[PDB]
């Protein structure tokens, strides 16, 4: 129904001294008489208007998956009214709707929902590119001014999706804070002047050893709140896990459910005593059975390796998001557990005595960066994805999420097309090639920007050293062909046939 | 078949002539091409050495004896023994892409150094040195043509004065010649790779019979004014271009008994058509569908020897759609192509012993992803693969080129753009303090003087760097191709070279495309509906 | 001053000739110093421009031959001593193309980019020229034979790179690397004129 | 007659070594950190090798050379820095 | 040919100081001596680490025989017949050191003469003394650097010297920026984001319209602005 929001906006601007530009015709916004200027400030606005995301990986005492705010985008240009006359006569008609969506019919509500998809849209006309970038742009302070608020209380946000937003609380306290947390998250809710944000903070994890979106061991989830007394098992994706050897994975799932329960034990160890040092407790727990356990599947691997039944399972599934060479999947899974060790800060050092011991059990240097794990993720994501039926704008990344996550969203049960998939991956991709056309040099010793068309070395005596070249879009575009044999993709498949040539 | 009797039959042949070593392997290659030889090998010898006439002709290389190598150097002997026994039009006009075409750089030593374009993945994708040489490029192409001109004009006539030496001297009067794009101070800045000056627009005349706009070259004349640090130019002159021939001539012979068979061959042929449809078919339209049906009913009665197809093959804009209606609108896209195919081959006369040209437009993907309504990147991208199928086995002659498409004529060259260069130029037209066919006029004397097809900063359209040599005039076609929808529809010849613009395919109300003898030198054009 | 720019020209001829001279071996042809020639070829152009504006010069007012023809005829000697100069150096270019035809085509700088076309062809029909005297008569000896007399035609020779068998006239011979091999004279110097065999 | 050689040694140990030199003499307290103090760090392996009077090093030995030289360094350090500074070499003092 | 070794105050070469404080030697024996240069602190951690592997590599006698017959068999090549090749070249020194230099050289002359011009004009208030015949030392700089670099082995005089005059220019601007050096146009800097974020406007407009189109202030104070603003403000990354 954008279509009738466009009817709406252009009977609502004939109103007002300024006429619409409205344009059937060319969907791209008719604003003069051009229409069709290109500049570096066109393809800005269109470009990167992808969510940025902030992850800090660790566990702690006490996290909170809280409230998952939804639909961030009207409630920001909502409480922007807490060019210029354009946004005033938006904000005007995004607040009549909202005293429509409040207490009125179904249409209402619908048209408003659809009305940050018509903001976005390019299908639909009056779509204006410098529009969508400052609701991008808008949405990026909202997410500024959340952090800033749960700055203020004693909290860490560990992560930030824009969809839902992750913070753990520094205290150990006890049941009683979950209750108490629901009250300062009112408290914190209430003090600005906004309305419009999701409520009911949910998901809280007793325990979380926070990777990524998709690697992490949240536990006891929403519920009466009683400190893992319902315990919700944990809830683990594993992208990382997945990639693993068939054989090996069992394994590594099996230790880290053993590595999650000690953790847990250490840690109403800890509250008893109090009435991550419980990290660290933990760590010396598990030293031994982890050391113990690491060697004998050494040992077992020694006789284990060289086995055509055994190597058939041994191999590493070849998945989108890793590059990393094979040096031994047992290697590759105690490099694994070592990361995911490593979130704890205090027992950093534990994990170092623990790494000692297993360059012991395998002979290799005490520090190497063929030690290091350095796991590529290589994540290819549409910016602000939406599903026409759910409405919901979340980027959506197509190597790390799994087969069926990018087919249907987490909102609603509707199932994205495979087609618009396709077209939305290879807009992001030739954009990214033309921005590789359009690019400013930058100078090696002074480091200011091209400002001329005849440079030929800089007038600074640094020559102009640049920003990011063709070679890596070329491995993206080989990430591009792996998902086009992981997924059918005829587009995609055409695009890149286009591409070689 | 009996080696060592060969063995010093072959030594004689071939180390006593040219001190070649032979294996014994490909000594036995020529024992069994001697069994091959049903009769007895005596005038094999002069067979075999006319085999190592050929082998040194062609290999140029040591240990003849290979009978790897050596046997495809059998190979070629037959075949060349087979061509002995023995004993074009379609040759050439051969449409060639955008990145078909040879790349050519500036050098002072080599007056044109001999450069490579790039098909590959990683190759079409530009460099640093792409970006600063595109630039470069045009300024030395702008600057050799210019001392040429200007050696004819009088040896020669009043010099460029490099920018740096202008400052030097506060009110001396100097010529110059750069490139002129907007400061960042403000004031219209002329730029050479020596450096950048400001330009005092007032005072300065424009040449009338030249556009002007900004991210252009000229040879200007006035003072500079060191203490006011901006060039008072007087006079304003685009820089003069120069004929293909003279062009040619100057820079010496290049790929005349050739040229000159060519043209008394294409003299000889008649009746070749050029039919140009006109900027902006649209598929979705039934009344368009119909007066192209009728349009291809008419080029059925005489197949012409060029069709070109223009871009914005669609209506409206395709692109993605997150909100689709069920239906990708790139599958309209591919159906739209698809269609039509049967009407082509339908018309037998019709897609026989015939070619068709597409061009891409802003309207079709790959150039309305990048920018719906407007074109994006001054080459533009061909419609995919995927999009060009069925349409290729039901039509054999239609092909599909970027924008940029040129045709490599064996009397004359044909250069094929379509783009609204009318448009820019006169929303670009610069004013200066100090009608459709004379516009029409002075914007063909524009594009050819100035020796670039889109003489536009990059920043205002993308450029492809290293495919810079072709948006370059450098061979200045003696027929050129652009289609203009915003202009009004003409034909003119300047400077040596024929200057055709299609137009649009409907005018006002009927349909129209051109038809074009390149031994007349004379384009018709046509009314349907 | 005119053929000062040739002076210089022929300068560095006589130093690129000095570089050859001085060393028996063969020196790969230089760098065809075109930048020179064309600068001469503009001056002679407008040496030319200057002899027509004598004529016009006299047509008009200068009709002092004793002055006017006087400085005509000096132009004259001018642009004999710069096409002069030019022979001279074209000269000594062509003799080490024939040495170069001699010592590399007919005993067996490869690259061309020292070297204009003009004279490329030259060199190519040269050598053409070359095999038609070997061609036909005097075929029986070697046009480009070695011009050292022959001291012994059976000498053993050290392989100096494997390169597998070569057949001679009537006995085999495998190029196994560093192998002594004691016969006619011959194979053994059309190897070392590819450079297979060693050591003598 | 003992001259202990490097032919066996740690790389990356003294490169990641000399990144934890780097952005520390930032702190006030902090002297500069160079080129000539990795080569220090190396002829006190080759002192603490010859120590152990072995004609090779040990890379062990060479390790408690790094232990002794960090160690030396963070004791120059003003208190205040040199706690987090402890703490950050913490990774390195366990293997000595 | 003096080569020169002082490490100029307090040990380190203290870029982001006072030239005067810097330079202990005086500026005339700067211009006198009619070279100047500059080490500064890399930095680059990753940098660092390459040069740990570099200094252990040549530390240790097994890597050090391979880095060794490495740089010997294509650059290192026999320092002595180095030498006497050296001797030999300036040999060839002596015959001709601007053939091909006049035609490119009587552009490039004036050129690099403008750029001090330039660099007087960032330079405003003198700079002091030090920054004052700098000009005049680099003018005699090019006529004897030219000379130095000898057409480099043979005839390739100007386009290499025009790189290094370009090196000495910059390195002078990093003692001749300011007479506190960076540190002055780093607070010019501050001073003027103090406004940026908060006020100022965005994106150009407010350079439109601050002191009508900012013209009075770009000639001078708009240019020491962005001097002042580049340093913390596709081809060489990804
Ligand atoms: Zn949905
Ligand atoms: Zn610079």
């Amino acid at each position: 129904m954008d279509y009738i929001i466009d009817v709406l906006y252009a009977r609502k601007l004939k109103k007002e001294n300024i006429v619409l530009w409205w344009n059937e015709k060319a969907p791209l916004p008719d604003h003069g008489g051009i229409q069709n200027d290109f500049d570096l400030n066109t393809s800005w606005i269109m470009n990167d208007s992808e969510f940025p995301k902030i992850n800090n990986s660790g566990v702690y005492d006490n996290v909170v998956l809280d409230v998952g705010v939804d639909n961030l985008t009207v409630n920001t240009i909502l409480t922007s009214a807490l060019s210029n006359d354009a946004l005033n006569v938006l904000r005007g008609m995004l607040k009549e709707w909202w005293d429509e969506a409040l207490k009125e019919n179904s249409t209402a509500d619908l048209l408003v929902n659809s009305l940050a998809s018509w903001v976005q849209n390019p299908n639909a006309k009056l779509f204006d590119g410098l529009l969508r970038y400052h609701v991008h742009n808008l949405t990026k302070k909202a997410l500024l001014q959340l952090v800033n608020e749960f700055s203020a209380l004693g909290s860490t946000i560990v992560y930030a999706d824009r969809n839902q937003i992750l913070i753990k609380t520094n205290k150990y306290s006890p049941e009683n804070c979950y209750a108490y947390s629901q009250y300062m998250m009112k408290a914190v809710r209430t003090n600005p002047m906004f309305s419009y944000l999701d409520l009911n903070i949910k998901r809280y994890w007793d325990l979380l050893i926070w990777m990524d979106k998709f690697n992490f061991s949240g536990l006891a989830c929403i519920e009466i709140e009683e400190k893992e007394n319902q315990d919700y098992t944990a809830v683990s994706q594993w992208q990382l896990k997945k990639f693993l050897s068939p054989i090996y994975q069992p394994e590594f799932e099996d230790w880290m459910m053993i590595i999650l329960d000690s953790m847990l034990k250490t840690k109403q160890s800890y509250l008893k005593l109090n009435s991550e040092n419980s990290l660290n407790g933990f760590s010396h727990l598990f030293s031994k059975p982890l050391m113990k356990r690491v060697k004998k599947l050494f040992k077992n691997q020694q006789e284990f390796i060289l086995d055509p039944q055994y190597e058939a399972d041994y191999v590493i599934p070849v998945l989108p998001g890793s590059h990393l060479n094979v040096k031994n999947p047992l290697l590759e899974l105690v490099k694994s557990l070592c990361h995911v060790m490593l979130l704890s800060k205090s027992t950093i050092l534990e994990i170092r005595t623990l790494r000692k011991e297993l360059l012991k059990i395998f002979e290799l240097r005490e520090f190497a960066k063929v030690a290091e794990f350095k796991d590529p993720s290589l994540s290819l994501v549409v910016p602000d994805f939406l599903c026409e039926y759910c409405f919901f704008i979340s980027d959506i990344d197509f190597c790390k999420a799994a087969p069926e996550s990018i087919f249907s969203c987490v909102r609603c049960h509707k199932a994205f097309n495979q087609v618009l998939l396709q077209e939305h991956l290879i807009q992001k991709l030739r954009s990214d090639i033309e921005s590789y056309l359009i690019q400013d040099l930058r100078c090696s010793r002074c480091h200011k920007v091209k400002r001329d068309y005849m440079s030929a070395h800089c007038p600074c005596a640094g020559a102009w050293e640049g920003t990011l070249p063709r070679e890596s879009i070329v491995q993206k575009l080989n990430v591009f062909k792996q998902v086009a044999k992981y997924y059918g993709f005829d587009i995609l498949l055409s695009c890149i046939a286009d591409l070689t040539i | 078949i009996q080696p060592p009797l060969l063995r010093p039959l072959a030594y004689r042949v071939l180390s006593r002539k040219y001190g070649l070593s032979i294996k014994s392997d490909g000594l036995s290659a020529l024992a069994e091409f001697v069994g091959t030889n049903i009769g007895a090998n005596w005038r094999q010898g002069p067979a075999t050495i006319k085999f190592l006439e050929q082998f040194a002709a062609v290999w140029k290389q040591q240990e003849r004896g290979l009978f790897i190598d050596q046997s495809g150097v059998k190979e070629v002997i037959q075949e060349m023994k087979e061509r002995e026994k023995v004993e074009d039009w379609r040759d050439y006009f051969k449409v060639i892409n955008a990145s078909q075409q040879q790349r050519f750089s500036y050098n002072p030593h080599k007056m044109q150094f001999i450069f490579v374009p790039n098909g590959g993945i990683a190759g079409f994708l530009p460099d640093i040195e792409d970006k600063v040489q595109m630039f470069l490029t045009r300024y030395y192409l702008t600057n050799d043509r210019v001392m040429r001109n200007e050696n004819f004009q009088n040896s020669s006539s009043m010099s460029i004065t490099p920018i740096k030496n202008l400052l030097g001297r506060d009110a001396q009067n100097f010529l110059l010649l750069g490139l002129l794009n907007k400061n960042f101070k403000g004031n219209w800045s002329l730029e050479d790779p020596s450096g950048s000056v400001e330009i005092d627009i007032s005072q300065t005349i424009p040449t009338q019979g030249h556009y002007y706009v900004p991210g252009c070259m000229v040879l200007v004349e006035g003072i500079y004014y060191s203490v006011g640090n901006k060039f008072h130019v007087t006079s304003m002159t685009l820089p003069p271009g120069e004929r293909r021939e003279i062009t040619l001539e100057t820079i010496g012979n290049l790929d005349k008994d050739l040229k000159i068979r060519l043209h008394l061959l294409e003299k000889e042929l008649t009746d070749h058509k050029f039919v140009i449809l006109g900027a902006n078919l649209f598929l979705d339209d039934l009344k368009i569908m119909t007066a192209l049906s009728k349009i291809l009913q008419k080029l059925n009665d005489d197949p012409p020897t060029l069709l070109i197809w223009q871009g914005s093959f669609t209506s409206v804009p395709v692109f993605a759609s997150m909100s689709s209606r069920n239906i990708s609108s790139s599958t309209q896209f591919k159906n739209n192509f698809d269609a039509l195919a049967t009407l082509l081959s339908r018309f037998d006369n019709l897609t026989e012993n015939t070619t068709m040209i597409f061009i891409p437009g802003p309207n079709d993907l790959w150039g309305s992803m990048v920018s719906l309504g407007a074109s994006g990147t001054l080459p533009q991208d061909p419609i995919p693969s995927a999009f060009t199928k069925k349409i290729n086995k039901v039509c054999k002659n239609v092909v599909w080129s970027s924008n940029p498409t040129r045709i490599a004529y064996l009397s004359q060259e044909i250069v094929i753009f379509r783009d609204d260069l009318s448009g820019r130029f006169k929303r670009h037209r610069l004013e200066f303090p100090f009608q459709k066919v004379q516009e029409t006029r002075k914007l063909v004397k524009t594009i050819l003087d100035q020796g670039h097809l889109s003489p536009f900063l990059d920043s205002l359209r993308p450029i492809s760097w290293d495919l810079d040599h072709t948006l370059t005039l450098c061979p200045i076609p003696s027929t050129m191709v652009l289609c203009d929808t915003t202009s009004a529809q003409f034909d003119l010849t300047y400077n040596g070279c024929k200057v055709i613009n299609p137009g649009s395919f409907i005018h006002n109300r009927r349909a129209r495309y051109m038809e074009y003898v390149p031994s007349s030198k004379k384009t018709i054009q046509e009314e349907i509906y | 001053m005119y053929g000062d720019l040739g002076n210089k020209l022929v300068l560095e001829a006589k130093r690129t000739k000095q570089l050859y001279a001085r060393s028996n071996q063969d020196v790969n042809l230089p760098m065809y110093h075109e930048d020179i020639i064309r600068n001469i070829l503009k001056e002679v152009s407008n040496l030319r421009k200057n002899t027509e504006y004598l004529k016009e010069q006299q047509q008009l007012g200068m009709l002092d031959d004793k002055v006017a023809k006087c400085q005509y005829f000096v132009t004259l000697l001018c642009m004999e001593r710069n096409k002069r100069c030019l022979l001279a150096y074209q000269r000594l270019r062509t003799d080490i193309l024939d040495s170069m035809a001699w010592n590399n085509n007919g005993l067996d700088q490869q690259d061309t980019n020292n070297l204009s076309h003009q004279e490329q062809e030259y060199l190519k029909e040269y050598c053409d020229l070359i095999t038609d005297l070997k061609s036909g008569d005097l075929v029986d000896i070697d046009l480009s034979g070695s011009l050292v007399p022959p001291s012994d035609v059976f000498i053993d020779v050290r392989v100096l790179k494997d390169a597998g068998e070569i057949q001679t006239e009537y006995g085999v011979f495998n190029l196994i690397k560093d192998s002594q091999f004691f016969v006619r004279q011959s194979d053994v110097e059309r190897l070392i004129q590819q450079g297979y065999l060693q050591k003598i | 007659k003992i001259y202990p050689k490097l032919h066996q040694m740690d790389m990356d140990k003294v490169s990641r070594v000399y990144a934890d030199l780097r952005r520390e003499s930032i702190s006030t307290g902090s002297f500069p950190i160079t080129v000539r103090h990795l080569e220090s760090i190396l002829r006190i392996a080759e002192s603490f090798a010859k120590m152990r009077l072995s004609e090779f090093v040990s890379s062990y030995d060479l390790d408690r050379a790094i232990k002794v030289v960090v160690d030396s360094f963070v004791d120059a350090q003003k208190v205040s820095v040199r706690r987090q500074l402890r703490r950050s070499f913490a990774i390195y003092t366990l293997g000595h | 040919s003096v080569l020169a070794a002082a490490n100029p105050i307090y040990g380190r070469y203290d870029d982001l100081k006072s030239p005067g404080d810097n330079i202990d030697f005086q500026t005339t024996i700067l211009s006198r001596f009619d070279m100047i240069f500059i080490v500064k602190d890399d930095h680059n951690e990753e940098r660092d680490i390459s040069i740990a592997n570099h200094v252990i590599n040549i530390h240790t006698g097994n890597a050090n025989a391979m880095q060794n017959q490495q740089e010997e068999n294509g650059s290192e090549i026999s320092i002595e017949k180095m030498k006497r090749y050296i001797t030999y070249c300036r040999l060839k020194c002596a015959p001709r050191l601007s053939p091909q230099a006049a035609e490119k050289l009587s552009s490039n002359f004036v050129t690099i003469r403008k750029q001090l011009l330039i660099n007087e004009l960032e330079s405003t208030e003198r700079s002091s003394i030090p920054i004052t015949i700098r000009q005049l030392e680099a003018i005699i700089r090019i006529t004897e650097s030219l000379a130095k670099l000898e057409l480099s082995p043979i005839a390739q005089e100007r386009h290499v010297d025009e790189a290094i005059r370009l090196f000495q220019a910059s390195t002078m601007d990093a003692a001749s920026q300011d007479p506190t050096s960076l540190s002055e146009i780093r607070r010019f800097e501050q001073e003027l984001k103090r406004r940026l974020p908060i006020g100022w406007s965005t994106s150009y407009q407010t350079l439109r319209r601050e002191f009508v189109d900012t013209h009075r202030f770009s000639q001078l104070a708009l240019d020491k602005a962005l001097y002042a603003l580049e340093k913390h403000e596709y081809r060489s990354g990804v």
